[PDB]
RNA sequence: GCCCGGAUAGCUCAGUCGGUAGAGCAGGGGAUUGAAAAUCCCCGUGUCCUUGGUUCGAUUCCGAGUCCGGGCACCA
RNA sequence: AAUUGAAGAGUUUGAUCAUGGCUCAGAUUGAACGCUGGCGGCAGGCCUAACACAUGCAAGUCGAACGGUAACAGGAAGAAGCUUGCUUCUUUGCUGACGAGUGGCGGACGGGUGAGUAAUGUCUGGGAAACUGCCUGAUGGAGGGGGAUAACUACUGGAAACGGUAGCUAAUACCGCAUAACGUCGCAAGACCAAAGAGGGGGACCUUCGGGCCUCUUGCCAUCGGAUGUGCCCAGAUGGGAUUAGCUAGUAGGUGGGGUAACGGCUCACCUAGGCGACGAUCCCUAGCUGGUCUGAGAGGAUGACCAGCCACACUGGAACUGAGACACGGUCCAGACUCCUACGGGAGGCAGCAGUGGGGAAUAUUGCACAAUGGGCGCAAGCCUGAUGCAGCCAUGCCGCGUGUAUGAAGAAGGCCUUCGGGUUGUAAAGUACUUUCAGCGGGGAGGAAGGGAGUAAAGUUAAUACCUUUGCUCAUUGACGUUACCCGCAGAAGAAGCACCGGCUAACUCCGUGCCAGCAGCCGCGGUAAUACGGAGGGUGCAAGCGUUAAUCGGAAUUACUGGG
């Protein structure tokens, strides 16, 4: 069972995503990171600082 | 069959021929008994770019072993009387 | 070289293939050019689009200023899958009408057709005017073309129309040979490649090949083609072009051809969206169409809609549904306006202004739009 | 590569004038010099050891103008030589072109020096070099190719090496702009006031 | 397989056609010799040895033999009539 | 390209063979305390995926598209 | 000249010293992902499915081995147009050359994969009971005959694959005879065993007028050698588990027969009853090994991608022939599985070769160019073949270099932001102004990688000979995929090129506002309960740089497996 991060997102009971490691030390028995920003896991709204993560694109505008 | 034949090493558009002695039945760069000097065809005016050590040729070749026509033409360059 | 695709309508045996065969061969001559014999546009070859047999003659004529791309059926049916069912479209058609035989029933349906799918521009051609040689029925015949036009919502009033001979635009006589040439001025002033997703076959063993019809341009093997989708864009290269598996070195315009992509499966590509012109077009997501809503007893509908109706917009090959927003000051649209739409459509692709279709909803034609302006 | 930002920001950051803008006008003065690093950089720094050792670093590197990479390539190459680590590094840095003609006068700042070396306007031994990372040998000569000859920018720099420090170990002739460099530098010869010693232990970890 | 150097198949079967037709009859000659030794007659396998003792011997200078198993015949034959007389 | 099943308030389901949409698990808002447990006092918070037709009237009837999962094709 | 070289910090507790784990700062990676992105140089890029595979190509060559010549180009004889030699054109192996056939050679090299393998392998050091084509050294020989077969014809079975029937002819094909040696069997005496001819030129002579003969080049037979390759044996070393403790009956050894290139239980018949085993047998699990690579002060630990040597495999399992060498990637026979054609009787096929496709997967590239170069194959050579190799295309994957400009510029602006609202900061930053221009882009020049080879000529040897042939120079035309090359010059204009992580401590660098144990942050300690330097936005600063971060992986720190160096 992995941990979604993110303010919001969008994953409904399927949609193929990619899960990278990593403990959160807050919630027993999880040790996983689902991407934002791979395969179907949209970017997060409204986030213009550290976007590396999170996988928002860079603001167009 | 042993054949004294060469060896191409250096890189990317800048060869190094390595003058060796090796068998036929073999890979160009693969087993070889000794290199017997080296050759740079992509050489400058610098004081080098040909080495042949003739002793060692020359007891490879009288035993059995072939030359290299592009070896034998470079032995005409290295001329071993002059 | 800019392209816009042409195609001889009417009634059977009015003189639509040898006015087919008259414009190929005085391009070709006076101009320059390779010229098709009539035998052969006569005869068309058979493809296969979307399921549905269909034989089309595919050829071109160059003109100084504009490249066109032909298209011809032999049989009444055969033009009635052509422009319904997305197989070929002219953005200016030349309307064969005999000078014999006038306004047919079957040229009335041609006239019908060009409503329907949006052919903004008509261009009439009125034919055999070797045997009506008086000046009285020559014009009786002009005014039930232009009198067939008004009522069918085209700008007959303004049309220019060619009266000619096909066939004597054919052995090579100058009086009427010169005629042909001011339709074919006709068509430049009256009326970058892309190419349609019509399907795609995994070839086994060579990879994914796209299939589709030249609409505009010239491409040859290994030219990098973009293509931009109900997706994000991507960028990859034709690596062979065949036709009903025969080689071919260049696939040109007018020619129903099949793409060899370089390296893309079957799942990144759906049928719908298209290959363009690395440099020319982006997707958008917002943009401005504007509609005519047809009638009840023409298909239509009965009902008007509100804010919110979402109808299956039809562009080409595309079965893209978008939620419409209604400009302000109407609430109700009934069957029959000529205003223009918001469209958000739900999965961007190149939409750019000027693009034909026919929309559909439930199962019928509903009306004919075209793009007002990108947003 | 370059830094191509504001190259005086990071002067005041150590509150030193380390000549990045030296060009016609000697003293600056309108700068805020010493007292202008940030935003709130009126707080004094609490300046741990590793911050202090740190600083030494960062002082030097934005004096030449390279990069970590390319500093830790350098730094290995200091590794390699007998004698002692601290001056091998030095001695390194100086054998940079765009240092070499810095000193020589002809370069006003090494920002400036580092263009025309760039620029093919620069030539060593009659031949032209591109590479300001060119490790120039001890005993060899410099010059300015023809075409690109006093074409202004080497004149006004020229005298402005008058109000500078005229160094020993290397040579200029000033009469058809050329200059030749001896042998490698000495520490007790190089501006004498950065440590070197501070540098070394960085990079054991 | 689809290769001009399928020739090889057909020069193999002429030959092994050939070559085992050789040495049926060349290991034939041995039994012959074995015979008498079984039955004990020096006289009879000693003219069987120089029968075909050539045989055998011919066989090593055509390549069909190593020529040392050939020798290695020769010897242990001899062997085997020496101890009978 | 084609044929079905799920798309019912946060979640899982009832309700239909036209009649102005429910329940359960919820959760939360107020009073108490340094903050909660506990106790008392009030609760739908719903575009039935959207949209169109047959309309006194459609969640349910016939239609389409889109998303998801499950079956079949076709091979420039 | 040839290892000048070793760091720490947070967290138990009210607080403390230890013991002791956990975690972090570093380096690296065959990488993947996210965001962003200007170019170039050199390498590298299927780690999972040893998963199944469409099509193209990846090994042929020699006429100086032979019969032939089906084709293409000449010669010659002839014949028809008609311009009477300008053409047309039927025969013809008579030359050049050459599909298909017989044969010599190669196909066992080169190239790919790592399934299997815990010792039948590899590595290290020795050893004797072996063999060894092509190449090379020494010494002799190379005499003479016979009969079949393919191609080619006639006929004929089969859809095709694929043959069959009666006949034809030659050869460096094959089989006998002759002759033997320092060769082989044998104590000796004795006995026995080999083969092949072609190409060029030409004088006297000789022409059944094919040619012989002299001679030059080369090939063939045998023997001892040599170089090289290959096979075999012993010893040491080469992973984990004892919660794997007995294993083995051709197994331990001997004699004899047989077999192997060679020794041998390698294999048999018989006799004896031993052999391995705690310094670990057998069994199970895992796995290509090494030279190396990464980390580490070292010792060591981990690991075995690319390159190089070796072993194994070639759809699965097995077997065997040919041959110097295989018990064989593009070879055969069989069983089996999976595809394919079918005229349903029967046959055809193996991308772990380079590309490419499906599928797998987090993820790893074109169905490109040339044989110019190096090497290999055949050949006298010329040449021909060469997905080896040399190059190009694709990707920021890594290391490395460069650019995105410079100097000047204070109302120290606008606007953003903070403010004790004075101002400070952004900020020499920009604008403005003066110059230069790497690399992009456009247009012309232009290295080098090329050695030779081919033809001709002179000379020197060979010889009867100025011939032929061979060798040392020289002349002519030159052979370049890359290639719009490397590099150089000219032109225009700052024009076309900067993002990414972070800012409580560990750890370099801050505030305001908004959200209020909510949302989210997070490697560890830990933040958030209505005033957060840790959440989110914004300004500023810091770290790095065409990369920056993240996850996984390995080592280090870890003296928390301690031999160096612990209890
Ligand atoms: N009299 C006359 N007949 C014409 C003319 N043009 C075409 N036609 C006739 O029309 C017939 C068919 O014309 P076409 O357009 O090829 O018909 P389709 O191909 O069957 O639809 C031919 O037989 C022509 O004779 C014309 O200008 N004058
Ligand atoms: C492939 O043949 C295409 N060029 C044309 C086509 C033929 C049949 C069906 C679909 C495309």
């Amino acid at each position: 069972t992995s941990y979604i991060g993110g303010e919001g997102h969008n994953l409904q009971e399927h949609s193929v995503i990619l899960i990278r490691g990593g403990r959160v030390k807050d919630l027993p028995g999880v040790r996983y990171h689902t991407v934002r920003g791979a395969l179907d896991c949209s970017g997060v709204k409204d986030r213009k600082q550290a976007r590396s993560k999170y996988g928002v694109k860079r603001p167009k505008a | 069959m042993v054949t004294i034949r060469l060896a191409r090493h250096g890189a990317k558009k800048r060869p190094f021929y390595q003058v060796v002695v090796a068998d036929s039945r073999n890979a160009r760069n693969g087993r070889f008994i000794e290199r017997v000097g080296f050759f740079n065809p992509i050489a400058s005016e610098k004081e080098e770019g040909t080495r042949l050590d003739l002793d060692r040729i020359a007891h490879w070749v009288g035993q059995g072993a072939t030359i290299s026509d592009r070896v034998a033409a470079l032995i005409k360059e290295v001329n071993k009387a002059a | 070289k800019p392209h816009v695709n042409v195609g001889t309508i009417g009634h059977v045996d009015h003189g639509k293939t040898t006015l087919t065969a008259a414009i190929t061969t005085v391009l070709a001559k006076t101009y320059g050019g390779a010229a098709r014999a009539f035998d052969q546009i006569d005869n068309a070859p058979e493809e296969k689009a979307r399921g549905i047999t269909i034989n089309t003659s595919h050829v071109e004529y160059d003109t100084p200023t504009r490249h066109y791309a032909h298209v011809d059926c032999p049989g009444h049916a055969d033009y009635v899958k052509n422009m319904i069912t997305g197989a070929a479209q002219m953005d200016g058609a030349i309307l064969v009408v005999a000078a014999t035989d006038g306004p047919m029933p079957q040229t009335r349906e041609h006239i019908l057709l060009g409503r329907q799918v949006g052919v903004p521009y008509i261009i009439v051609f009125l034919n055999k005017c070797d045997m009506v040689d008086d000046e009285e029925l020559l014009e009786l015949v002009e005014m039930e073309v232009r009198e067939l036009l008004s009522q069918y919502d085209f700008p007959g009033d303004d049309t220019p129309i060619v009266r000619g001979s096909a066939l004597k635009a054919l052995e090579g006589d100058a009086e009427w040979e010169a005629k042909i040439l001011e339709l074919a001025g006709f068509l430049d002033s009256y009326i970058p490649f892309l190419l349609p997703i019509e399907d795609v076959f995994s070839i086994s063993g060579r990879g994914t090949v796209v299939t589709g019809r030249v609409e505009r341009g010239i491409i040859k093997v290994g030219e990098e083609v973009e293509i931009v989708g109900i997706k994000e864009t991507q960028k990859s290269t034709c690596t062979g072009v065949e036709m009903f598996r025969k080689l071919l070195d260049e696939g040109r315009a007018g020619e129903n051809v099949g793409v060899l992509l370089r390296g893309i499966k079957r799942e990144e590509i759906e049928r719908g969206q298209v290959l363009a012109k690395p440099g020319t077009i982006k997707p958008h997501t917002k943009f401005e169409s504007e509609v005519y809503i047809l009638s009840k007893d023409e298909g239509g509908r009965h009902t008007p809609f509100f804010k919110g109706y979402r109808p299956q917009f039809y562009f080409r090959t595309t079965d893209v549904t978008g939620t419409i927003e209604l400009p302000e000051g109407v609430e109700m649209v009934m069957p029959g306006d000529n205003i223009k739409m918001v469209v958000t459509l739900i999965h961007p692709i190149a939409m750019d202004d000027g693009l034909r279709f026919a929309i559909r909803e439930g199962g019928r034609t509903v009306g004919a739009g075209v793009v007002a302006k990108v947003l | 590569a370059r830094y191509l930002g504001p190259k005086l920001k990071l002067s005041r950051r150590e509150g030193t004038d380390l000549f990045l803008k030296s060009g016609v006008r000697a003293i600056d003065t309108k700068c805020k010099i010493e007292q202008a690093p940030g935003q709130h950089g009126a707080r004094k720094p609490r300046l741990s050891d590793y911050g202090v050792q740190l600083r030494e670093k960062q002082k030097v590197r934005r004096i030449y103008g390279v990069l970590e990479r390319q500093f830790r390539n350098y730094y290995k190459e200091a590794a390699r030589l007998k004698g002692n680590t601290g001056e091998n590094l030095l001695a390194l840095l100086e054998g940079r072109l765009d240092n070499v003609v810095y000193r020589m006068g002809f370069g006003a700042t090494r920002a400036e020096a580092r263009q025309l070396v760039s620029h093919k306007a620069i030539m060593v031994n009659g031949r032209v070099v591109n590479i300001a990372s060119y490790q120039v040998s001890p005993n060899d000569v410099v010059s300015i190719r023809e075409k690109a000859k006093k074409q202004s920018r080497v004149k006004a720099a020229l005298e402005l090496a008058e109000q500078r420090e005229k160094p020993t170990w290397l040579e200029v002739d000033a009469g058809k702009m050329e200059g030749t460099f001896k042998r490698k530098p000495e520490r007790s010869d190089l501006s004498a006031d950065i440590n070197e010693h501070l540098i070394v232990e960085l990079y054991s970890k | 397989n689809i290769k001009s150097a399928k020739k090889r198949a057909i020069q193999s079967e002429k030959a092994r056609k050939h070559n085992a037709s050789r040495r049926s009859m060349m290991r034939t000659f041995i039994k012959k010799v074995y015979a008498a030794i079984e039955a004990g007659d020096k006289a009879a396998a000693q003219k069987a040895f120089n029968e075909m003792q050539p045989i055998v011997d011919r066989q090593a200078a055509k390549g069909l033999i190593h020529k040392n198993k050939a020798a290695r015949h020769k010897a242990n034959l001899t062997a085997q009539i020496n101890k009978l007389a």
